RNA sequence: UUAAUAGGGACGGUCGGGGGCAUCAGUAUUCAAUUGUCAGAGGUGAAAUUCUUGGAUUUAUUGAAGACUAACUACUGCGAAAGCAUUUGCCAAGGACGUUUUCAUUAAUCAAGAACGAAACUAUGCCGACUAGGGAUCGGGUGGUGUUUUUUUAAUGACCCACUCGGCACCUUACGAGAGGAGUAUGGUCGCAAGGCUGAAACUUAAAGGAA
């Protein structure tokens, strides 16, 4: 964030760590850059665990 | 007067000074000096229409530590004011309630802790 | 091979100031085999060529250097001045107008509001400024030194300093176009007879009825 | 409380406050009118006439030790002036002033000072004049 | 030790490196920045006021001279008291070059009263 | 009758960069005269313009002209304000202080009237008839004390402390009836405005260009 706005760098690293966190299932969104600092949550990556989705997917109750 | 780029400048300087060619160009300046740049200029234009309780907020602190952090402030202050009285230098001028923005509160953020000035004072 | 050496007065306020930081001073001069002495009683600064001294010019950088210690400018500002590119100028202020009123308003406006306009020249000239009484004294590189000046003289004739912190501004950036480095630059820039006795005075009402 | 002026001075005489003569005074009451006649005939005006007597003559006060005025005293014996001390010496600073006037014409300060001074004279000249001390036709210059 | 006076006047834009008799009277060497550059811009820069100190140098020592008593001075009058960058290099030259130096004194015109208008 | 911690005048030693007229000095600037040397010198961000082998810039001696009164220069002094900074003399004027000197209410505020008299561009301080103070400083006076000072030539101060009167400001205190901004929308009115290569239209029209 504090390199410079307009910054090729800023804005190819960002999307990166967007693109990744994203795929990982963290984020829900990639639209929001602000995200990576106010949904970043130790509760987003534990709602990744293997028996959290085995809950959604209805497979436990 | 209606130039803001070089309002913006004089107003900033003495951040850009503290965190440093200079680089006051958006694009060049970095670091803190960017962040510290952003809140100012934001804080600056809500300032017309947000009311003043809600725009600005002093981050809360101890009595203890505040008034501690005052207290010494305001010595610096009289020291530098002191000094340069003793010496011929010529300052800017401040209002009566007001803190005079010295290098360190720049540098040290004192001011979103101790703020301005004491409200309790102003309001009497 | 006789010792040169030069002598400076400073203010009894300064004595502490001056007594903290003398081991300082006493260092960055003894580099250059250049001894100094602080006399608190005379209230005296002296700095004098000893047979170890080589450079033969450094001796007038330790003189500029205790004249800035006595005038008020900190040690760390100070020291700069034994660098080549370093140097000190004194700009006169109090001719340039006989009205107090308009003296001290054309002065305040050297520092500007908050000290934006002093801090903005500083930072566009790399020079430490200090306005104090009737004379601007400035510390930086010569080309910095020779603006100065002419913000500080054109300041006392009326001419606003924003002007020429613009000025500067633009002028930074035309430097570096190669381009235009031949052409002007002019186009960018901003643009009846006294008499000697009294007429009498008029009676009073009481005077007509006496 | 100056008059024509912004100072506000109070340096003045404290008259003491009994009002009987001095009890180290011994002299006869008509030696000193002897006194005050003398220095009246030689050209003294009353307030000299007071300070000679008071500095080398041990009289505190001309009414305290005799019981009239130094005025009424040398009224009295005949001696009296054409017109009152006061009037009498604002006249001659004017004078003065108009005189070195004549021959500075530049000097725009006096001119200044010459107006404070007239505009005293008449005043003065307004209260003597309904006093009748000063006769009615009388102006200055 | 035969002794000279090298006076310097070191100006913003130029430097002259003069060396003349003790009376002053007579010049012995006189030589410039912008004599010893191809630009304008490079009058003043302390490499020019070098390689003029250098030649004075070199000449005094024809003449016979070992030794230079050294007035620096700034344009002065009403303009700047200081010694340009030139000044100070030139200085360094001369001792560099073999010249002995007597004696070191700020001559710069200093004005009692300036001729300039109050109004 | 008092002789207002009302007013005026007088006298005593003083204080002032207050005013007027002469007078003296100073370095600087410009010019000129000689004077050594030779190719640059000023100025700009670069230049242009200007001076220059008939000698510029620079060096040394000397003379003249106008202006000015640097550093000392202070949140100091004087003046009603605007303003006033070299020495000496003259001319009057003024403030405060000291007085056991003098007149005795002669005073205060005042529309009218009278005298004097390129620039701004970031600021700001609740106000008053109003209490008690603190430090520093300027001018005067009283007292104490002991260091500078000095002695029957004449003059005869500086510093320290205490009091007191009057000033320029600074930091504090008790008391008082002192009676529009920022925007949004527009089937109205008045203005400004779109386009299609130019030549080239009554001419499907040349050369040369624009685009590609
Ligand atoms: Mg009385
Ligand atoms: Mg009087
Ligand atoms: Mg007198
Ligand atoms: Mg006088
Ligand atoms: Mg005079
Ligand atoms: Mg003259
Ligand atoms: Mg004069
Ligand atoms: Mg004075
Ligand atoms: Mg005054
Ligand atoms: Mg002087
Ligand atoms: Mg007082």
């Amino acid at each position: 964030s504090l390199l410079p706005p307009t910054d090729p760098f800023r804005r190819k690293h960002e999307q990166l760590l967007l693109d990744k966190l994203y795929a990982m299932g963290v984020l829900t969104t990639k639209s929001k850059i602000s995200d990576l600092e106010n949904k970043v949550t130790v509760s987003a990556i534990c709602r990744r665990r293997l028996p959290v989705i085995m809950h959604r997917l209805k497979m436990a109750e | 007067q209606n130039d803001l780029e070089l309002q913006q400048f004089l107003r900033e300087s003495h951040l850009l000074s503290a965190f440093n060619g200079i680089v006051y160009q958006d694009d060049q300046v970095i670091g803190k000096a960017r962040s510290r740049t952003l809140e100012m200029r934001l804080n600056r234009l809500s300032r017309v229409n947000g009311h003043q309780d809600k725009i600005n907020k002093l981050e809360k602190v101890p009595m203890h530590i505040r008034r501690g952090m005052i207290d010494k402030h305001v010595k610096r202050i009289k020291k530098y004011e002191q000094e340069a009285a003793e010496g011929g230098i010529v300052l800017s001028k401040v209002k009566k309630g007001q803190f005079r923005k010295i290098e360190s509160t720049y540098k040290k953020d004192i001011e979103r802790r101790i703020g301005g000035s004491i409200k309790a004072r102003d309001k009497e | 091979a006789e010792e040169s050496s030069f002598m400076t007065l400073f203010p009894k306020y300064r004595e502490s100031y001056l007594k903290t930081i003398w081991n300082d001073v006493t260092r960055a001069l003894d580099k250059h085999n250049i001894a100094c002495v602080l006399d608190l009683v005379e209230g005296s600064m002296t700095v004098k060529t000893t047979r170890k001294t080589y450079d033969p010019a450094i001796i007038l950088k330790a003189r500029d250097l205790i004249k800035l210690l006595a005038r008020s400018v900190p040690f760390p500002q100070a020291v700069k001045i034994l660098q080549d590119d370093m140097a000190c100028d004194v700009i006169k202020i109090g001719n340039f107008v006989t009205n107090k009123e308009r003296f001290v308003k054309r002065r305040q406006r050297l520092v500007g509001p908050n000290g934006n306009t002093l801090k903005a020249l500083e930072l566009l000239t790399k020079c430490y400024i200090l306005v104090q009484g009737n004379t601007v004294s400035a510390m930086g590189p010569f080309k910095g030194l020779k603006e100065v000046r002419r913000v500080v003289e054109d300041c006392m004739k009326n001419i606003h300093p924003i002007y020429h912190i613009k000025e500067l501004m633009i002028k930074r950036e035309l430097a570096k176009r190669p381009e235009l480095a031949n052409e002007d630059w002019s186009r960018f820039l901003p643009m009846k007879v006294y008499t000697p006795f009294p007429p009498a005075q008029l009676p009073r009402k009481v005077d007509l009825e006496i | 409380g100056r008059m024509h002026s912004a100072g506000k001075g109070i340096s003045s005489s404290a008259i003491p406050y009994s009002r009987n003569a001095p009890a180290w005074f011994k002299l006869s009451s008509e030696s000193v009118i002897e006194q005050i006649v003398k220095y009246a005939r030689k050209g003294l005006t009353p307030s000299q006439i007071g300070v000679l007597l008071r500095d080398a003559h041990g009289v505190t006060q001309a009414r305290v030790i005799t019981g009239n005025k130094i005025m009424r005293i040398l009224k009295s014996n005949g001696l009296a002036p054409e017109i009152p001390e006061d009037l009498y010496y604002l006249i001659k600073k004017a004078v003065s002033v108009r005189k070195h006037l004549e021959r500075n014409r530049k000097d725009k300060d006096a001119k200044f000072r010459l107006i404070l001074i007239e505009s005293r004279i008449h005043r003065l000249a307004r209260y003597y004049r309904t006093v009748a001390v000063l006769p009615p036709n009388w102006k200055y210059e | 030790q035969v002794f000279g006076v090298a006076r310097i006047y070191a100006s913003f834009n130029d430097t002259f490196v003069h060396v003349t008799d003790l009376s002053g009277k007579e010049t012995i060497a006189r030589v410039t920045g912008g004599m010893k550059v191809k630009a304008d811009r490079d009058e003043s820069s302390p490499y020019a006021a070098m390689l003029a100190a250098q030649d004075v140098a070199a000449k005094c020592k024809e003449v016979g001279i070992t030794a230079v008593h050294v007035k620096i001075r700034a344009t002065g009058g009403t303009r700047t008291k200081t010694p340009g960058p030139g000044g100070q290099a030139a200085l360094r030259a001369l001792a560099r070059s073999g010249l002995r130096i007597g004696r070191i004194e700020d001559v710069t015109p200093v004005p009692s009263d300036s001729t300039r208008k109050k109004g």
